[PDB]
């Protein structure tokens, strides 16, 4: 592409991941300087011991009381938000029982005390958590009815669980009178916030019953150690210590005198805690399993760890990998800053997400329709598509079409009356165009709105520029291929494929056109089609024939790509230049490449258009199949993503000859048992070529900056319940995926609360080469390094790119206004009274809200000035179709002549309905004496239709009924 | 009046008694008045709502055990760790919860309640998962050198105190802090922030300012004899020599004769010239006021100098002012040095001559036990006492005082203090050898008291008759004092001294008082002959200004240089030991650790100081109150007059110079100045505020506006407020604790002794009798009004006025409170009052001399009256020779008499009472005064039982105190009794009974100083709560609107984006 530079070709889009974690080392957490502030006012007020040894032993009970305080209040802030994070930690808890080294309630090991203090230790947090719990279902379940904000509930936990330490520190300090004020203080607060909560007493006393028997358990611990003379078998019994745990470490104390792909597969598989998950964090960070856990344990420690010796590159991978949805969170700020690391396209919604994340989905979500609603295409939707031609009024349906009637459906929809005015309404429910037309047009309104589909094509894109980018050669059309993905993306959703699953084809076809058919399972089924199940390798063989280094490279250049890659080519060289030079025309360049220019066909372009619809069509074949029990969930959900209740009118197919007929009328090519070239030419090429024009806001900046919308699904990987409830939750169901041993996890959405309560979210890493199976990472300082997972796709971009050409693949044998627009949105006793050589029609019409067609074209957000230049050139056409009516018979047939007159006639009618309204409009405009385009808006700033207007001259309705009947004479005759 | 008692008409009729029988009615006045009758009509368990609910009250109960004394305590307070195994094991055996890795329940708040609620600690439990600077010790072994006996000296080995791990909490190792550095941060918030950033030998003598005694014998006459070492210093004027010198014998100085005489009150005085540079000449001062200086007359000052030049006839010791050179007939000076210096210990008793009176110039105890044995007990001191007066009492403490003696005011004499109170004859030298001086009303009241004294001596003469060489004397004497009361002549009216304008500073201050915990520790280990010092326990609440002004006055020991700067001001806001911003943290920084004279001085609650008197350039100090035989001794003093990174590079600079050699100190004063300065930053600075804001604030209390600023100085200010009033309340309640538990433990080991004690034996009044060499002057204290000699008393010895010869004794009698049994009789109390009286005996009998044979006749007939015949038998077989009459070896002084009379009443306690023993001792004493004895006395106290022997001559008024004097004046009276007489039991008991009141005192002053702290201490939690409630909503106030703004900003950048990209795609590579 000359028509740019090596500057502002690559700068069109962004794929390095940027560092947004930072803790210092002298950084506190909010619950550490509370917590220290509120012990030092405690120590400050104490009583101090009468004897020197006792005063030394209070203070150590101090200190170790302001740790324990900051540990439980700490977890307590963890499990308000998350209750699930109890899970993930107390299982690495119970993973770590015995032989931690870093326990902060501690300041060849032979020793029994020793062992069984550190014993104690993991007992007393695990008991700890437990008891958190449990105050959290009481908690939950008081606050049930109360209804109140998130925030409010989770300050209120906070606050009751900092309440119930008090008597722990009364009896610690002394229960010297200036604690027991402070406590009390503090208590007389806590209960005046409750009670205007909408607490009554006794909910009150359960919940500070329950926060003072969380608190209490080290020290009850610790008396239980002490008092047995460390008995194991002792504690056991009584039920402190889980058995499962004590067993593994009695077992480990006894004893003691692999691809990633399988740990990966076996991480994702179970939703629980598995510490084989650990060492796929191990391999990520050149770090051992026993380090990242006890790294995972302390909060600061792994903050500083993950801001210091991580990367932006590694921490983007671990993500987009499913890693952190297992990982436990041990503090809030562990939550607050990865949330911080994922940065949507507006930090505002990240700053919503960190106190509220429900709140923070449903703005986010309105966001995305917002800028929906005000998008290019929404509002010239109906002008563009009356003036190029593929936009049929419903009139213009009874007579033009006697096949393809069965072809055309109408553009609006039952939920559109959600996102447009009602009298916008009234226009869209006017036009009918192509089935392929409209199921397009729906398919760009879906994704440019839905958070769970823009996410998925940002992640595909991310992987796809990401990868282009690091390819010399490759990076000169980033723009060009990304506007093809963006068209073939639109094309696959309106065809009824699962989006979803875009980026497995992505790899599928990537390795093909790497391996061959042996990178394929032929041994288990994969998909049901015809009247058997087919395995995968004999699908895409079977696929392959009925379509039409690296070995298969020569599998790109068969009959149906050339065509596709044509209409591509022609699509972008017609609603932009040439992707060569820029000035070029849209004929020109596919005539010159098509009727001569011998051996140079299949630019680098049409190799790329023709991978592209290649994947696509791969997707798509995959998708409308029924597949087996994993790939069938998704594929369900992803058919009822769509607005109507129909677009599922049962593309479930079942036998190839149906499936391939679908998807050939959705790919359009030329020929083809299909309706005609010239229909496929007049009513739905014209239509992507303005769609390559129109792009919704939205998609336009996902393409730009893919890394912020896939930062929809990294952050729902910290935070992903529902408000209801949570009956029903079945997400390990999905990620159960058997078929393929890629990298892309499946979930499915809670934030949401309509219509996408179901939703599906695509993890996949940007850094993974299919080719090869390997992860490309950034380290730290600088270098890219290669993890094994079980000549890449760079290679093939390169390959693909290069300046090697095809010598005549299958045919090449050669080349394949205004006023309509505005007549286009024109609509028993009214034919009767107008059937034909009739005149007291216009004294029947001429009054009429629904007859007000320009208000239709006002609807239609149509300039001032355009509306007279349509109404001129209407005025110019009738005035030639006058004379070539009544005086040039090229077909002197009485039923052209009639069908032309009524046409005509009805033109007339139109052209004197407008002359009267703007008419009127100048007159209101000559009597508020203001600017013409600022009225044209405030037109709907006033809400005020023309139908109240009473502008009655006296000399301008005489001259218009004389105009009107001399141009209506000479036409009856 | 007729209704004196304010009643009501009836009420009033009732208690006069005039209502008749018949018209009363006995039920209702029954039920009304009051000479009426009287008539009476599973541990596991989940704790009551009502027993959760207390725990977060901040007055759950109101027990008080604090006067509840059990002197056979047991106190084993441990946590009940079978009983928690035991509610532990309960718990787990119910409903088993679910859904949960720990499957036994949960006791809803029974564990909480047991552990921590109430009806060898937990601490101990929670410790057993984890050096110190014993200061005590290198004390004592400093003090043990000091005191061997090839160092210097009066050897008296300090025993070794207790291990660390058990020593008290208020011991004196731990007055420069516990030593908790390594584990606990300081208290103060500032403080932390400041160490997070990094920002943060012969000792026995202490320098205190700026760079003997003479005993009294009955003469032939008055004596004032003198112990004899030579004068380490001749006290002469070597201004003017050769002639105008007299050197007069009795003041041992040299006088001037009358040949070579060629809103301060001060600064009033002065008009204001008190600037150490600008003051002016005193001959100005005297010329422009004289209406100060004068015998208000007109022109006619004259100090008179030929009284002073003639050499005392009969060595009469009046005191002659300070010299003075100019004599009137009808300019910035430097200031320095007019006035010679000399060192003076201020911790030495001073025992001046007497005033008018001629000079001379050239342990074991018997205790009877309960089971009634009376074994002796060797008095020791327990080694807490013994370190803790080794480290302050018996160091020495020495002050910079002005040599009067040796002083001279000259014409161009600044107007210093001094120089206006020696030129207006102010203050006078009183000790010839020693700086001592006294204000000059003083020595002319000893004048007047002496001539009172010999006059009536003189009657008494006249009415015996004696020689007239003895009358002619005492005539001279009488003259001399008469000319020296005016100085200049004999018929001239007496004169009238003004107030000197010399400040003046109890001496306490620059000692160190002890406190109540001490005191009572030093009271458990009774020493007879002992005295406690009133002002040693007067203690008032300081501020941090006057401390500041006492270090700025107080040099540094190791330097010489002043503590504080004069130009440091406002440098403490803290009392904590362990915060950094207090004189316990200032000293430790300067490496003061090995004294502790210097902590005990800056604490909290010591003596009052004066800031005006510090900042006088010349003060007095007070060594010892007046009496009626010794003006108040005192003693004349002289005062000789940037961001965080920056000071933290500095701070590391200056320390990394020390590898070097650099310059001898070089490092002191640059250190405490860049870290004075540290400390007086100010937090509004935005680096500053940022900085305390990242390391102590928490994130819910950030903020930038003004008020939020505010808010947090306000915070840091109401924290230091918590700081001091927390430290006074620990501190009071430490030193409460010590002194039950040492009320109880005095309690427990008086109750070993007997019950023999006469306190509530009344002695009958003395009836009164038929009635050339001069002797002394007998005092006695009472506080009855209307006292005669005849009243007499109840003590030791047995019935008869006590009276003593030392003036001391006589006044704390005067100031102990009148026994609650002799109360109920004295029908009128009055003022302490001190009487005089002139011995008169015809016979004495020495009570540590052989006994002679009328006591024992006295003593038989009085045994025979009052006991029994088998009483008197067993008697005499207890103190006779089984075959003779004459007394055994064993006894031999009637002191040793009195002791058997005890052992023998002690032995049989059935029948035998302490006022049985009084009454055979006082039946004793009146066979004695029936033989002809007048009085019995040992040099120091004469038991008069003929009230006829002495005449009243003066009576001294005493300033009636508080209860706590009260108990120090008793207690002292006791333990003197005591030291006289060390053989008998009753002194001993008494003096045991006097220190267990003594301590019960002090523990309710201690009571109600703990109620005050603790009053302040719920003023200054609430207000500190108040304040970060405001701030805390103050900071989410300000949040939010950020937070606000910024989310709009981002919703009109997202609305202006979208609008953006949302009108056609045209561009060929652009997106």
């Amino acid at each position: 592409s000359k028509h740019c530079g090596l500057e502002a070709n690559q700068k069109a889009t962004d794929n390095e991941p940027k560092k947004r974690i930072r803790w210092n080392k002298s950084q506190r957490t909010l619950i550490e300087k509370l917590t220290a502030d509120k012990h030092r006012k405690l120590r400050q007020s104490r009583r101090t011991a009468d004897i020197y040894g006792d005063e030394v032993s209070a203070a150590q009970s101090q200190k170790l009381a302001e740790i324990e305080e900051v540990l439980i209040r700490s977890a307590g802030d963890v499990i308000s938000l998350d209750r699930g994070q109890y899970d993930k930690w107390a299982s690495l808890v119970s993973a770590k029982l015995g032989w931690r080294r870093g326990n902060p309630l501690n300041p060849a090991l032979k020793d029994a005390r020793r062992v069984a203090q550190n014993l104690i230790n993991d007992a007393s947090h695990i008991r700890m958590l437990d008891g958190i719990k449990r105050f959290d279902d009481i908690y939950r379940q008081i606050m049930k009815p109360l209804g109140m904000t998130t925030d409010d509930a989770r300050a209120l936990f906070n606050e009751t669980i900092e309440i119930g330490s008090i008597p722990k520190n009364n009896k610690i300090y002394g229960n010297s009178e200036g604690v027991r004020l402070i406590n009390s203080l503090r208590h007389s607060d806590y209960i005046e916030r409750a009670k205007g909560y909408g607490l009554n007493d006794e909910a009150i006393e359960t919940l500070l019953r329950a926060a003072t028997d969380v608190h209490s358990v080290f020290d009850e611990m610790r008396v239980i150690a002490e008092a047995t003379g460390h008995n194991i078998e002792e504690l056991q019994n009584l039920g402190y210590f889980p058995r499962i745990a004590t067993r593994d470490f009695n077992i480990r104390l006894r004893k003691a005198l692999n691809p990633l792909s399988s740990v990966w597969q076996k991480s994702r598989k179970f939703n629980y805690f598995v510490p084989d998950d650990l060492e796929v964090a191990s391999k990520l960070l050149n770090t051992s399993s026993d380090e990242i856990a006890e790294m995972l344990l302390n909060p600061r420690e792994w903050m500083e760890f993950l801001t210091s010796s991580v990367s932006s590159s590694q921490i983007e991978t671990m993500t987009e990998l499913g890693v952190m949805s297992k990982l436990p969170m041990t503090s809030r700020e562990v939550f607050e800053q990865l949330v911080d690391q994922y940065e949507l396209p507006y930090k505002h919604i990240n700053e919503m997400f960190k106190l509220d994340p429900h709140v923070a989905a449903e703005e986010y979500a309105r966001v995305l329709r917002q800028a929906v609603g005000n998008s290019a295409m929404l509002k010239t939707v109906v002008k563009d598509g009356l003036a190029a031609g593929w936009a049929v009024p419903e009139k213009m349906l009874k007579d033009l079409s006697p096949k393809e009637r069965a072809n055309f459906v109408p553009l609006s929809f039952q939920k559109l009356d959600q996102f447009m005015s009602p009298e916008q309404l009234e226009a869209a429910g006017k036009v009918y165009v192509h089935r392929v037309v409209s199921d397009q047009w729906r398919s760009m309104l879906e994704i440019s709105m839905s958070a769970n589909k823009l996410g998925a094509f940002a992640s595909a894109w991310s992987h796809l520029s990401t990868f282009l980018n690091k390819s010399v050669l490759a990076s000169r059309n980033v723009l060009y291929v990304g506007t093809n993905f963006l068209s073939g993306f639109v094309l696959t959703n309106a065809v009824g494929a699962n989006v979803f699953t875009v980026p497995h084809a992505m790899m599928d076809i990537s390795n093909y056109l790497a391996k061959g058919l042996d990178a394929f399972d032929g041994t288990k089924p994969f998909a049901k089609i015809g009247g058997e199940w087919i395995s995968k390798r004999e699908f895409f063989k079977q696929f392959l024939l009925k379509r039409g280094s690296f070995k298969s490279i020569g599998a790109l250049a068969d009959v149906r790509s050339a065509k596709r890659a044509l209409e591509y080519l022609w699509s972008y060289s017609s609603s932009f230049g040439d992707p060569v030079r820029g000035t070029k025309g849209a004929a020109e360049y596919v005539g010159s490449l098509l009727n001569e220019a011998t051996d140079n066909f299949f630019s680098p372009f049409a190799k790329m258009a023709s991978f592209l619809d290649t994947m696509y069509k791969w997707n798509a074949y995959t998708s409308l199949v029924e597949r087996q029990g994993a790939a069938e969930l998704a594929n369900t959900i992803a058919q009822g993503m769509t607005l109507e209740p129909i677009s599922r009118i049962g593309r479930k197919f079942d036998n190839w000859r149906d499936l391939s007929r679908h998807i050939d009328d959705y790919f359009f090519t030329f020929d083809d048992p299909g309706t005609t070239t010239k229909v496929i030419s007049k009513y739905v090429r014209p239509f992507a070529n303005w769609s390559m024009q129109s792009t919704p806001a939205m998609l336009r900046a996902a393409l730009r900056s893919p890394q912020k919308f896939s930062a929809y699904a990294k952050l729902l990987q910290l935070y992903n319940r529902g408000n209801n409830d949570d009956e029903p939750l079945n997400q390990s169901q999905l990620t159960d995926w058997q078929d393929d041993e890629y990298p892309v996890i499946l979930q499915r959405d809670a934030l949401q609360t309509g219509d996408g309560n179901g939703g599906l979210l695509v993890l996949f890493p940007h850094t993974f080469d299919p080719i090869t199976d390997t992860l490309n990472v950034i380290d730290n300082a600088g270098r890219t390094v290669n993890i094994l997972f079980g000549d890449g796709l760079t290679s093939m971009l390169t390959e693909l790119f290069n300046d090697t050409y095809w010598a005549k693949p299958a045919g090449l044998l050669l080349g394949i206004p205004l006023a309509e627009a505005l007549l286009g949105m024109y609509t028993l006793a009214w034919e009767t009274a107008v059937k034909n050589g009739n005149w007291s029609a216009l004294a029947l019409m001429t009054m009429g809200a629904r007859v007000r067609l320009i208000d239709t074209a006002r609807n239609t957000q149509m300039t001032l000035d355009e509306i007279k230049t349509g109404i001129d050139e209407l005025q110019k056409a009738n005035v030639n179709a006058a004379r070539q009516l009544t005086l040039n018979p090229e077909k002197l047939s009485e039923s052209e002549r009639n069908k032309r007159t009524e046409r005509l006639t009805e033109s007339l009618t139109a052209e004197y309905q407008m002359k009267y309204d703007y008419a009127r409009l100048i007159n209101y405009m000559k009597a508020k004496r203001i600017p013409p385009k600022r009225l044209l808006f405030e037109m709907q700033q006033r809400s005020v239709n023309v139908s109240d207007l009473e502008p009655v001259g006296g000399k301008q309705r005489l001259q218009l009924e004389s105009d009107f009947r001399r141009r209506i004479e000479e036409i009856n005759k | 009046s007729a209704n004196q008692f304010n009643l009501s008409a009836t009420d009033n009729l009732l208690q006069q008694g005039k209502i008749t029988q018949e018209l009363i009615n006995e039920t209702q006045l029954t039920q009304s008045h009051i000479p009426t009758v009287y008539s009476t009509p599973l541990p596991g368990q989940k704790p009551s709502p009502e027993t959760f609910n207390s725990q977060f009250n901040a007055q759950p109960t109101n027990e008080d055990a604090s006067r509840s004394f059990n002197p056979n305590a047991l106190k084993r307070s441990q946590f009940d760790v079978e009983g928690a195994l035991a509610a532990i094991r309960n718990i787990n055996t119910q409903e088993g919860l679910t859904g949960y890795q720990t499957i036994k329940p949960w006791g809803e708040g029974a564990l909480s309640s047991l552990m921590y609620g109430l009806g060898y600690t937990l601490d101990a439990i929670r410790g057993r998962q984890y050096a110190f600077d014993d200061l005590a010790e290198r004390m004592r072994q400093n003090r043990n050198a000091r005191y061997n006996a090839i160092n210097k000296t009066f050897g008296r080995e300090i025993a070794k105190p207790v291990a660390v791990e058990e020593r008290w909490s208020t011991d004196l190792s731990f007055w420069a802090g516990f030593g908790l550095d390594t584990i606990l941060d300081p208290i103060d918030s500032i403080g932390v922030a400041w160490k997070a950033s990094g920002l943060l030998t012969n000792t026995g003598r202490v320098i205190v300012t700026p760079a003997n005694k003479y005993q009294v014998v009955q003469t032939p006459k008055g004596e004032v004899s003198i112990p004899v070492g030579q004068p380490t210093v001749q006290a002469k004027l070597p201004s003017i020599a050769s002639n105008n010198k007299v050197t007069s014998l009795t003041l041992r100085r040299e006088i001037r004769r009358p040949d070579g005489v060629i809103n301060w009150r001060w600064s009033r005085v002065v008009d204001g010239y008190i600037n150490p540079e600008g003051m002016q000449p005193i001959i100005e001062v005297v010329r422009r006021k004289p209406e100060v200086f004068t015998t208000n007359s007109t022109s006619g000052y004259s100090p008179n100098w030929e009284y002073w030049s003639a050499p005392k006839v009969d060595d009469l010791y009046i005191p002659a002012p300070i010299d003075v050179e100019f004599k009137v007939i009808p300019l910035a000076l430097p200031y320095g040095e007019p006035y010679p210096l000399t060192q003076w210990d201020l911790s030495l008793e001073t025992n001046p001559p007497q005033i008018g009176q001629r000079i001379d110039n050239n342990q074991r105890r018997r205790v009877i036990k309960a089971d009634g044995t009376a074994v002796y007990e060797t008095v020791r001191v327990n080694p807490e006492t013994q370190l803790l007066d080794a480290a302050i009492t018996n160091i020495n403490v020495v002050a910079n005082v002005v040599d009067v003696p040796s002083m001279s005011v000259s014409q161009s004499t600044p107007a210093s203090p001094l120089a206006i109170d020696a030129a207006s004859d102010a203050l006078r030298p009183v000790s010839p050898g020693t700086p001592l001086v006294a204000p000059t009303s003083e020595v002319n009241k000893q004048l007047v008291d002496q001539l009172t004294r010999l006059t009536e001596t003189e009657r008494m003469m006249k009415r015996r008759g004696a020689s007239p060489e003895t009358l002619e004397r005492i005539r001279t004497q009488k003259l001399e004092l008469r000319k020296a009361i005016a100085d200049g002549d004999e018929l001239a009216e007496p004169k009238v001294k003004p107030e000197p304008v010399t400040p003046a500073i109890n001496k306490t201050v620059l000692t160190g008082t002890m406190t109540m915990s001490e005191l009572s520790q030093q009271l458990l280990d009774n020493v007879p002959g002992s005295r406690i010092d009133p002002d040693k326990v007067r203690r008032v609440e300081r501020k941090l200004s006057e401390v500041e002004a006492l270090m700025k006055v107080i040099p540094n020991p190791i330097t010489g240089e002043p503590l504080l700067g004069s130009a440091n001001t406002r440098k403490f806001r803290t009392w904590a030991k362990d915060s950094s911003t207090s004189p316990t943290a200032y000293l430790n920084k300067l490496g003061l650790q090995e004294y502790p004279l210097l902590y005990r001085l800056f604490e909290r609650d010591g003596a009052a100081i004066d800031i005006d008197a510090l900042a006088h350039p010349e003060f007095r100090v007070i060594l010892d109150k007046p009496l009626p035989d010794k003006t108040s001794r005192q003693v004349v003093v002289s005062n000789t007059p940037m961001t965080i990174n920056e000071l933290r590079s500095e701070r590391k600079l200056l320390k990394s110079q020390i590898n070097e050699l650099d310059d001898p100190s070089d490092l002191i004063e640059r250190l405490m100045e860049l870290d004075d300065a540290i400390n007086n930053l100010d937090i509004t600075k935005p680096e500053n505020l940022k900085v305390v804001q990242d390391e102590v604030i928490p994130e819910t209390q950030h903020g930038t506006s003004p008020e939020v600023v505010k808010l947090t100085q306000q915070k840091l200010d109401i924290e230091n407020e918590v700081i001091n009033t927390g430290v006074r309340v620990q501190e009071l309640e430490l030193e409460l604790a010590r002194q039950k538990v040492q009320l109880e433990d005095a309690l427990s080991r008086i109750e070993e002794t007997a019950d023999i004690n006469p306190h509530d034996v009344i002695s009958e009044p003395l009836p009164s009798g038929r009635a050339n060499t001069t002797e002394g002057s007998l005092y006695h204290g009472t506080r009855v009004k209307g006292w005669t000699p005849g009243n007499g008393g109840v003590g030791e010895w047995g019935s008869g006025t006590y009276f003593s010869k030392s003036s001391q004794a006589a006044s704390d009698n005067a100031i102990k409170p009148l026994r609650p049994a002799l109360g109920e009789v004295i029908d009128n109390v009055t003022q302490p009052t001190i009487h005089e009286v002139l011995p008169d005996f015809k016979r004495t009998v020495d009570v540590n001399s052989p006994v002679d044979g009328d006591f024992s006749a006295a003593l038989l007939m009085s045994a025979n009256e009052l006991m029994d015949g088998s009483e008197f038998t067993s008697f005499k077989r207890s103190i006779m020779k089984p075959g003779t009459v004459q007394l055994r070896d064993t006894i031999k002084t009637p002191a040793d008499i009195y002791a058997a009379i005890e052992k023998y009443a002690a032995k049989n306690d059935i029948e035998w009472t302490p006022e049985r023993t009084h009454k055979f001792k006082s039946r004793i004493n009146e066979r004695l005064r029936l033989v002809g004895v007048d009085a019995l006395t040992d040099g120091d106290t004469t038991l008069v039982i003929n009230p006829d022997a002495v005449s009243v001559i003066n009576s001294h008024l005493l300033d009636e105190t508080d209860a706590i004097g009260t108990s120090i004046a008793r207690y002292n009276s006791a333990s003197e009794a005591a030291g006289r007489n060390s053989g008998i039991p009753t002194a001993n008991a008494n003096q045991a009974e006097a220190s267990v009141m003594l301590q019960r005192q002090m523990y309710e002053e201690t009571i109600e100083k703990l109620e005050d702290a603790k009053r302040q201490q719920r003023t200054a939690i609430t207000k500190s709560h108040e304040i970060d409630e405001q701030l805390t909503q103050t900071a989410q106030a300000e949040q939010t609107t950020k937070r606000q703004q910024r989310v709009a900003k981002s919703q009109k950048r997202a609305e202006r984006e979208a609008e953006r990209l949302g009108k056609k795609r045209d561009n060929p590579c652009q997106f």
